[PDB]
């Protein structure tokens, strides 16, 4: 098996347009994800709130949908709760809160796409392990 | 007036020779990427 | 007498070559302090907490109040550079003194000068060297007092507002406080001198120790040791090396416990949270999360019948539940706002938790000082991803190992000093075996 | 003490290092090539990073028959063709 | 003076590495066991027998590299290269685990060869053959663990695989499935090994600190002469010391050095017996009295019942990946777990 | 003739069947206290709430244990590292429930054992011996300090110190592996190397000396009677042993100096055990064994499991099951 | 005959191990078996 464009291809938006990442982008996003996100989201879980994960099906049911590049890039700017009703930038890393979350400061806009892409590709590769937890280690 | 090839010669090279070959293969291996 | 592998014991009575060894080794120490810092600074990234970066020396400099402002945010990197360079430069001068005295300078000092030369058994000369070094040590401790009071202060994790650099205007001079630390139990909730939790006590103790050291330094210059001391000790170079090996060993064990428990002179902003702290932060985090969801954390009975979030310590104080019950002695700037006099206050918990406390707890919980030897972060069953081992684990473990081996070194050299002094370190005289002139046991 | 040539005497000898400064790198290179050429994979049957699973496969290709096992891993290998 | 006697001559010549008749068995078999292990650990996978990577070539390091046991489906097949499994194909033979039988059998004949060498050299030199006899303990461990144990099981698959982490896995398996720590034959082994290490250290230390002063130097090593008649340390002072520190001491050097042979050898033999029981799942798994009380009295808890909870966790969590041929599918909800974790 | 000088003479006398000494002055009461308390608790202590969760674990014989399952249970997680003498308890009933005996026993034992090491130095000096046997014993002593004191200090609780019992021991070593992957820790590996090598060299040296005894006896008597206590000649032929062992391997892998040999005998196990004692002492501060979980992945990024991942699966089953009622939140950070 | 001083042989062999084992440790962080 290998890192083919079918796997590197993920939804851009809710409309259904798609985007094909490059290998470089995927590894870029994987690296960036370890830098800014893995301390809480290692393997697609959320250690400070295990009830919410980064599985694609979970992101699909977030309000607004987050199973796509647009929704994830937005979330990294203005993160909300799962039903959309309150902005949680004060307690979640995001560009809007890079003052309090200094790691987010040097994240450019393409960095955000590579992070979002990593998140959407990894479940296609790792399967249930992505966001499944220790049961699947 | 020493012998060159001995039983000793042979046990040494029985080990030393493939050790190096092996070290070369394991060296090449550090540059394999997925 | 000595083989190549004990060859440094050839310098015992060669005072000039042995000075060379000491000063050249002092060079190695300054070199590493300088080189390591420059390595750390060259690899430092300010956006990232220091404790995600493998830093052990930059944290020591920040603590002195250089390079940082409120929150521990790094403002200026040049103080770090300066510290590196000057240590690195200085080591060439100590290197130079070292190699000269070891190779070219007089093998023995006592003929070039009756001041620098010494005999190990000259109890007067030895106590005088002691005194000079005590005074030096004394000055050194005041240097820290001076910084704190007259040159910019020290970083204060307890500063109102998230921590900041503060000048200490009222050092604690009361000896009931300073010395009270030295009589507290080393056990939990007491912690002997490891529990010092404010910079006033830190600065005041250094006033005392500087004074005491200067005083004792003068003492030992003017006196020779008294008879009860002359008869209780072995007077030789190896014997004195043994005495200091023991002291270093003890200090090393203390340091281990200091960096593991204390979040005042090792602020968590720089060093990462302590074990206890991280464990408290986890209970805080889910307490926060669950109460936002509607849970009544005060009234929530857990599996065992003990409160799921909140319970009582053995002396009644309200504390975090779960296994962290063992950590209720923890105090930290992010937690104390919640403490009333019965312990954690249910009403402050319901009403007064702030985003910054939430954030700090989430961060410390996910930066607990657990990791693998190859720096995979988290519990030992965790998968690869997070490259991280807390500075506190690196400093705790390294110094336990050294403290231990210096204790072995103490026993090795103390035992040997005794036997060389009594004259049987090389074995039993066959013609006069002590046991053979002793009566049989039975 | 048994009549072979002392080891210390051999490895400081000029003649020794004249041969072995060739024979050691040649063997080190031989081994390199064994790997860099891919021959080691084929000799031993060791999977390459792209040929543990077929693309959409997560079944291990686990041998399950004693006397048909040769035909089994042969089948799994074609499920990569 | 026939050919047999001429060859005996040549085999038994005093040379840097003595050959002997036993060298004919030892040397090929020892070299092939070791070659097979270095060969497999460098190049050969465990993908088809185990679903594991196991060689440097695959990305494994020194701790995780192993020569893994054959697939369970191979039963206790010899897995001869020319046999009906690999039908002469060296590549398939590697992929089916043939190197494991190779290593184990050539290793077995090498240990025999090695102990034959101990007998051979001791006869030629004129010493008693107690070092050979001692070596019987490592043979017993080897056969019982690598041969007998899997022969009582379903396949070689369940023998130890030749590797650092693979052996660690073997240890943990024996805790979770056999509760091997509870077994008095392992305990007697533990006391033999630990007792051995103790004796080793305590005897070395005593000699070095009851030395006679025979040279002028601070380095006491120089003052021994291999041909000296005299004891180089005082047994008398050693004996008084240990009698006063510990109450009893050795007084007989011969007993002492025999006891040093006896303790670790016996320890190993005892553990071999217990592994032989485990060949049959004949375990010291439980205490019946404890289970009966605990079934009836849910406030009754001991370290004995705590540890079985951990074995239950081990079995359920490791079985599906550790025995892939069984196709164990354990849905999340059947996995035993304590609270929260 | 003065009273105190006569007392000092008796304390340090080489004529006492058992040496006392100044270290003896502390060791004897501390070890009596620890031995007496332990013996009573093993037989009769009631159950102890080791984990602070009001789930007492029965450790003594009269409460349904045997020799294999009984233990003096560690003190309550509720106490942590707090000192818990008897007189800090409302009553012995409280002290027993919360596991007071453990602390009493381990503190007296570690003192008494520390003084045992010192006592080894002291008699060595009174007898004109070289001094370092006590250094050999520092290795087991360090080990005991690791599991009774150091590991508790870093984890924050004596409830995680090693139980004083056979199955409690096993419990401690299974949990240690779940939480620290000690098998994959180099310092534990050096321990095994030091313990296995120790046993090997015990056998080797015993078998080689035994092999080369000089005939002094007949076939109808123990060979041991060929040595008489305090005889001045050696009782085996070390050149014969060298000649056999050097030929078993090769000449230069065999010792011909009995001093270097016996120092090698001493150092190998001592150092291995120093390291394994240090392993425990540093896993106390959670610098754990190597972690290669998911270290090997394929071209697509599938995880290719190794033996490390199998180890992990076992560790996970230990993790999730141990102290099954004690954890309310998802990470077991100590 | 005995030309190369033994101490030179030892240092060069010495640094040759250092070098090769350094490569193996570097390989733990790069390529296969690196977690990446
Ligand atoms: C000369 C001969 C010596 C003879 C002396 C004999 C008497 C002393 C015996 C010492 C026993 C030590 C037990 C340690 C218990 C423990 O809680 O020890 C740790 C204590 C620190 O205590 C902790 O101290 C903490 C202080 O932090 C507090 O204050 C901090 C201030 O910022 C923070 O706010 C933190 O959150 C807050 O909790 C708390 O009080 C904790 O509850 C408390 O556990 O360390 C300290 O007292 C430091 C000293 C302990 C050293 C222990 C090392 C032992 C080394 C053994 C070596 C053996 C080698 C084997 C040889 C073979
Ligand atoms: C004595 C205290 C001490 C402590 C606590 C640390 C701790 C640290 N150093 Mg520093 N370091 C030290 C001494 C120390 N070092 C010395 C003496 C040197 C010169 C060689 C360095 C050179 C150095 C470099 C070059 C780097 C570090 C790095 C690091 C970090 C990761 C360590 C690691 O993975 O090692 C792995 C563990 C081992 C190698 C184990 C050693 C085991 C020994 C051999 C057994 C000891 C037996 C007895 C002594 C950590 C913060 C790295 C980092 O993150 O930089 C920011 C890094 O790149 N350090
Ligand atoms: C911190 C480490 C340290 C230090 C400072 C010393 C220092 C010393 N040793 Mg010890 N030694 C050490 C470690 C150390 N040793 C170790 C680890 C071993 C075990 C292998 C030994 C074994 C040993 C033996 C066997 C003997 C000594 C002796 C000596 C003394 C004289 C050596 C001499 O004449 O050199 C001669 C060497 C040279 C001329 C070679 C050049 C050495 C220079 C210093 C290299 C420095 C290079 C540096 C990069 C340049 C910087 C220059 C700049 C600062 C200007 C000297 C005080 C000797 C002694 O006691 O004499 C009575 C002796 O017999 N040592
Ligand atoms: C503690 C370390 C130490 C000690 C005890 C000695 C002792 C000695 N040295 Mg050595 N030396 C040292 C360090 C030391 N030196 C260093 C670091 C260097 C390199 C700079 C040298 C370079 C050196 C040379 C080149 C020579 C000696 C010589 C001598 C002897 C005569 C010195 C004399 O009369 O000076 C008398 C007093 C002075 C020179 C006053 C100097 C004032 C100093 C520099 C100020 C001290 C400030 C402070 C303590 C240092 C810290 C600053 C830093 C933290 C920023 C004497 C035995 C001589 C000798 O034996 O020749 C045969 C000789 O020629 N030394
Ligand atoms: C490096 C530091 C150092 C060293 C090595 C020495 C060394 C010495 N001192 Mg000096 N001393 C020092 C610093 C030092 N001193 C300072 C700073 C002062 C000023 C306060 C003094 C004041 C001083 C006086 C007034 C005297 C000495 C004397 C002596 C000699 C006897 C030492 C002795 O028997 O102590 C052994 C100590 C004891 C037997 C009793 C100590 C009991 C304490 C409580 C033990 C605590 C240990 C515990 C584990 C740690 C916890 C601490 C506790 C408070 C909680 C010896 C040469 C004597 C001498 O002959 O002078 C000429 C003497 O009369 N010293
Ligand atoms: C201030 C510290 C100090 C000082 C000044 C001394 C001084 C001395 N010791 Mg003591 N010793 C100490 C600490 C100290 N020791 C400690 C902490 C221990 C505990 C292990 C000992 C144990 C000890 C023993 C057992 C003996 C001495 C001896 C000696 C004498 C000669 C030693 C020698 O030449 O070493 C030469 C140096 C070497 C042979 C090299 C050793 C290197 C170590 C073992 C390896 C460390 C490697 C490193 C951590 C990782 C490698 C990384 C890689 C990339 C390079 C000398 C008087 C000897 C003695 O009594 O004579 C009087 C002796 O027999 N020492
Ligand atoms: C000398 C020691 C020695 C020993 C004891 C063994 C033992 C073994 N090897 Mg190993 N082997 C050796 C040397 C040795 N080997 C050498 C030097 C090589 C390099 C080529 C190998 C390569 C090797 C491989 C590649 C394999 C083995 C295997 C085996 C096993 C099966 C052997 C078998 O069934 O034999 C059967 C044959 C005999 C027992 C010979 C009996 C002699 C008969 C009675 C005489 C017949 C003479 C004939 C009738 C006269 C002429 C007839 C006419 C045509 C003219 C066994 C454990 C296999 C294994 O481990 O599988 C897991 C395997 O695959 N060996
Ligand atoms: C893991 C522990 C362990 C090892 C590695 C070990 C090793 C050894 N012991 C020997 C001897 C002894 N061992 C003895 C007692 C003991 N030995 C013990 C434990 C061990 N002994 C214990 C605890 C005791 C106490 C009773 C005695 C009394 C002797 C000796 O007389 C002898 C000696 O000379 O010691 C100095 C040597 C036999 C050499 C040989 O047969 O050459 C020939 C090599 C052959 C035949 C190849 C065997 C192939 C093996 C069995 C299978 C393959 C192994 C792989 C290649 C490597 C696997 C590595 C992974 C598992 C990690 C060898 C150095
Ligand atoms: C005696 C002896 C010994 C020892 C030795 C020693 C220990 C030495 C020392 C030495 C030393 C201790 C050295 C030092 C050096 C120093 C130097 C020489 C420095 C340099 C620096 C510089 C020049 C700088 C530069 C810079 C700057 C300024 C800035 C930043 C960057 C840089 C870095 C570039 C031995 C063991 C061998 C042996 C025997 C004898
Ligand atoms: C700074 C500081 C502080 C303070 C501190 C101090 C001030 C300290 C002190 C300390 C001290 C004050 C110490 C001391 C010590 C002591 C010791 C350590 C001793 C020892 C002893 C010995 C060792 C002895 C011995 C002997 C005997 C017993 C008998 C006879 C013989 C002899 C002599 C040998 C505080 C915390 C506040 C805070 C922070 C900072
Ligand atoms: C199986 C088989 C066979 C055989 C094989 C062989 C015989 C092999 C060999 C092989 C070999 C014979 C190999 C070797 C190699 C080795 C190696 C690969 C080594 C490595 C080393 C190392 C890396 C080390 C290092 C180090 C360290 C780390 C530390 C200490 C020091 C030293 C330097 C040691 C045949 C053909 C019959 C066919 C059938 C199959």
């Amino acid at each position: 098996a290998e890192l083919t464009p079918e796997v590197l291809t993920v939804p851009l938006n809710s409309e259904g347009k798609t985007i094909t990442l490059t290998e470089k982008q995927y590894l870029e996003g994987k690296r960036l994800f370890q830098y800014a996100c893995a301390s809480c989201h290692v393997g697609g879980i959320t250690k400070t709130n295990p009830s919410l994960d980064l599985r694609t099906e979970t992101l699909a049911l977030a309000t607004p949908p987050r199973d796509n590049i647009e929704g994830l890039v937005d979330y990294m700017k203005n993160p909300t709760t799962y039903d959309g009703e309150q902005e949680i930038a004060e307690v979640h890393p995001s560009l809007r809160s890079a003052d309090i979350f200094p790691k987010m400061r040097n994240l450019t806009e393409k960095d955000l796409v590579a992070i979002a892409g990593h998140i959407l590709v990894e479940p296609k590769i790792l399967g249930d392990k992505w966001g499944g937890g220790k049961v699947y280690y | 007036s020493y012998p060159i090839f001995t039983v000793r010669w042979v046990a040494v090279h029985t080990l030393a020779v493939p050790t190096i070959f092996f070290l070369g293969a394991i060296a090449a291996m550090q540059f394999i990427q997925r | 007498g000595f083989a190549w592998w004990a060859g440094n014991a050839r310098l015992i009575n060669l005072s000039g070559k042995l000075l060379g060894a000491h000063v050249a080794h002092a060079g190695l120490i300054v070199f590493w302090a300088g080189a390591m810092t420059l390595f750390e600074l060259a690899h430092f990234i300010p956006e990232k907490p220091m404790y995600e970066q493998g830093l052990i020396l930059i944290p020591h400099i920040a603590t002195l109040g250089w390079g940082v402002g409120p929150g521990g945010e790094v403002v200026d990197t040049f103080p770090f550079f300066v510290v590196g360079v000057v240590h690195l430069i200085s080591s060439a001068v100590l290197g130079f003194g070292g190699v000269y005295h070891a190779i070219r300078g007089p093998e023995t000092l006592e003929e070039y000068s009756s001041f620098f030369g010494y005999d190990w058994k000259d109890k007067n000369k030895m106590t005088t060297i002691l005194g000079f070094h005590l005074i030096v040590l004394g000055i050194g401790a005041l240097l820290l007092v001076a910084k704190a009071m007259f040159f910019g202060g020290l970083y204060d994790t307890w500063a109102p507002g998230g921590g900041d650099v503060r000048v200490i205007t009222n050092p604690t001079l009361d000896p009931r406080v300073i010395f009270g630390y030295l009589l507290k139990s080393p056990f939990g909730g007491e912690g002997w001198i490891v529990s010092v939790n404010n910079l006033e006590d830190v600065v005041g103790g250094h006033i005392w120790i500087g004074l005491i050291c200067i005083a004792g330094g003068i003492w030992h210059i003017l006196t020779t040791p008294f008879g009860w001391a002359r008869r209780a000790f072995i007077w030789s170079g190896e014997a004195y090396l043994s005495y200091s090996l023991g002291a270093l060993s003890m200090m090393g064990f203390i340091a281990t416990c200091f960096v593991w428990f204390n979040n005042t002179v090792y602020p968590s902003e720089f060093y990462g949270p302590t074990g206890p702290e991280a464990s408290q932060a986890q209970a805080m985090t889910f307490l926060i999360r669950d109460q936002k969801l509607g849970a009544n954390v005060g009234s929530a009975q857990g599996p065992t019948g003990l409160g799921k979030y909140l319970m009582r310590s053995p002396t009644g104080e309200i504390i975090f539940g779960g296994e962290t019950m063992r950590f209720w002695d923890f105090r930290g700037p992010w937690l104390e706002p919640l403490r009333g006099p019965n312990g954690l206050d249910l009403n402050k918990i319901k009403n007064d938790i702030q985003p910054w406390q939430e954030r700090r707890a989430a961060e410390y919980m996910t930066h607990a000082p657990l990791g693998s030897l190859n720096s995979v972060g988290g519990v030992a069953t965790e998968i690869n991803s997070v490259n991280f081992v807390s500075p506190r684990s690196w400093l705790a473990t390294s110094h336990f190992v050294l403290a231990f081996f210096f204790l072995v070194g103490h026993l090795w050299h103390a035992g040997r000093a005794r036997a060389a002094a009594a004259g049987f370190e090389k074995g039993i005289d066959r013609e006069s075996e002590p046991v053979l002139s002793m009566p049989s046991l039975d | 003490t048994t009549g072979e040539r002392p080891f210390s005497d051999i490895i400081t000898s000029v003649r020794y290092w004249v041969i072995h400064s060739i024979t050691i790198p040649a063997l080190f290179i031989a081994g390199w090539l064994f790997v860099s050429t891919g021959l080691a994979y084929d000799v031993f049957g060791t999977p390459r990073p792209d040929s543990y699973y077929a693309q959409e496969q997560r079944s291990i290709p686990l041998v399950t028959d004693r006397f048909e096992a040769k035909q089994q891993v042969e089948t799994f290998l074609e499920q990569l063709k | 003076r026939g050919w047999f006697d001429i060859l005996d001559d040549w085999l038994k010549r005093d040379r840097f590495v003595f050959v002997g008749w036993s060298g004919i068995l030892l040397f090929p078999c020892a070299y092939l066991a070791l070659g097979g292990w270095l060969t497999g650990t460098t190049f050969v996978t465990s993908w088809y027998t185990h679903g594991l990577a196991s060689s440097y070539l695959e990305g494994c390091n020194f701790l995780t590299v192993a020569v893994s046991t054959p697939a369970n489906s191979m039963g206790h097949s010899l897995l001869l290269l020319w046999g009906p499994e690999a039908q002469g194909d060296f590549t398939r033979w590697c992929q089916l685990g043939g190197l494991w039988t190779f290593i184990a059998l050539h290793g077995a004949f090498g240990l025999i060869g090695f102990m034959l060498r101990q007998f051979e050299i001791a006869r030629l030199v004129g010493v008693r053959p107690y070092n050979a006899i001692a070596f019987s303990a490592p043979i017993a461990v080897f056969v019982s663990v690598f041969l007998i144990y899997p022969l009582g099981q379903s396949s070689w698959f369940f023998a130890p695989s030749f590797g650092v982490a693979a052996i660690f896995r073997f240890l943990l398996f024996f805790q979770g499935f056999h509760n091997w720590t509870l077994n008095p034959f392992h305990m007697m082994g533990v006391a033999g090994v630990l007792g051995g290490a103790l004796l080793c250290a305590i005897h070395g230390a005593t000699v070095e600190n009851t030395l006679f002063q025979d040279g002028e130097g601070a380095s006491t090593f120089r003052a021994f002469n291999p041909t000296q008649a005299e004891e180089t340390y005082s047994m008398v002072t050693a004996n008084r010391f240990w009698s006063q520190i510990f109450g009893i001491a050795f007084s007989n050097k011969r007993w002492l050095h025999f006891f040093m042979l006896f303790v670790p050898v016996t320890g190993l033999w005892m553990s071999a017996i217990g592994v032989v029981g485990l060949a049959l799942n004949l375990r010291s798994y439980d205490f019946i009295s404890q289970e009966i009380r605990a079934a009836e009295d849910p406030e009754f808890e001991t370290f004995y019942t705590k540890n079985l909870l951990l074995n239950e966790g081990i079995r359920a969590w490791m079985a599906p990946q550790d025995q892939p041929h069984e196709n164990f599918v354990f849905p999340e909800e059947v996995l035993p777990r304590g609270n929260a974790l | 003739a003065n009273l105190w000088e006569r007392f000092c003479n008796w304390v340090t006398s080489t004529d006492n069947r058992l040496y006392v000494g100044w270290f003896g002055v502390i060791m004897i009461p501390t070890l009596l206290a620890a031995t007496i308390c332990f013996v009573i608790a093993f037989i009769a202590a009631p159950p102890v709430d080791i984990d602070g969760i009001r789930e007492p674990v029965s450790g003594s014989l009269l409460y349904g244990n045997n020799i294999i399952t009984g233990a003096v249970v560690p003190s309550s997680n509720a106490i942590g590292l707090h000192f818990y003498p008897i007189w800090e308890a409302a009553s012995l009933d409280e002290w027993l429930y919360n596991g007071g005996p453990y602390q009493l026993i381990i503190f007296h034992f570690l003192l008494g054992a520390s003084c045992y090491m010192g006592r080894q130095w002291e008699l060595s000096y009174r007898l004109g011996m070289r001094p370092w046997i006590c250094v050999a014993y520092s290795a087991p002593l360090a080990s005991a300090f690791a599991v009774f004191l150091i590991y508790p200090i870093g984890q924050g609780s004596f409830s995680d110190g090693m139980p004083l019992g056979i199955s409690g021991t096993f419990n401690f070593m299974i949990v240690f592996q779940a939480e620290h992957n000690i098998l994959m820790h180099p310092f534990h590996q050096l321990g095994v190397a030091g313990v296995f090598g120790g046993a090997l060299f015990c056998a080797m040296h015993g078998s080689l000396v035994t092999s080369s005894l000089i005939r002094e006896t007949t076939e109808t008597e123990s060979a041991n009677y060929g040595y008489k206590f305090g005889q001045e000649e050696e009782t085996y032929n070390i050149v014969a042993a060298h000649g056999y062992f050097g030929r078993l391997i090769f000449q230069y892998a065999s010792f011909n100096n009995s001093r270097s040999l016996h120092f090698f005998l001493a150092a190998w196990p001592v150092v291995g055990v120093w390291f394994t004692a240090l392993g425990i002492s540093t896993m106390a501060f959670n610098l754990n064994g190597f972690n290669f979980n998911h270290s090997v992945i394929d071209a697509k990024g599938n995880v290719i499991n190794t033996w490390a991942d199998i180890i992990n699966r076992a560790n996970l089953g230990m993790e999730v099951m141990h102290e099954r009622n004690a954890h309310n939140f998802p990470l077991d950070l100590a | 005959g005995g030309r190369i001083p033994l101490w030179i042989v030892a240092t060069v062999a010495g640094m040759g191990v250092i070098v090769i084992v350094g490569l193996f440790f570097y390989g733990a962080y790069a390529g296969l078996g690196s977690s990446l």
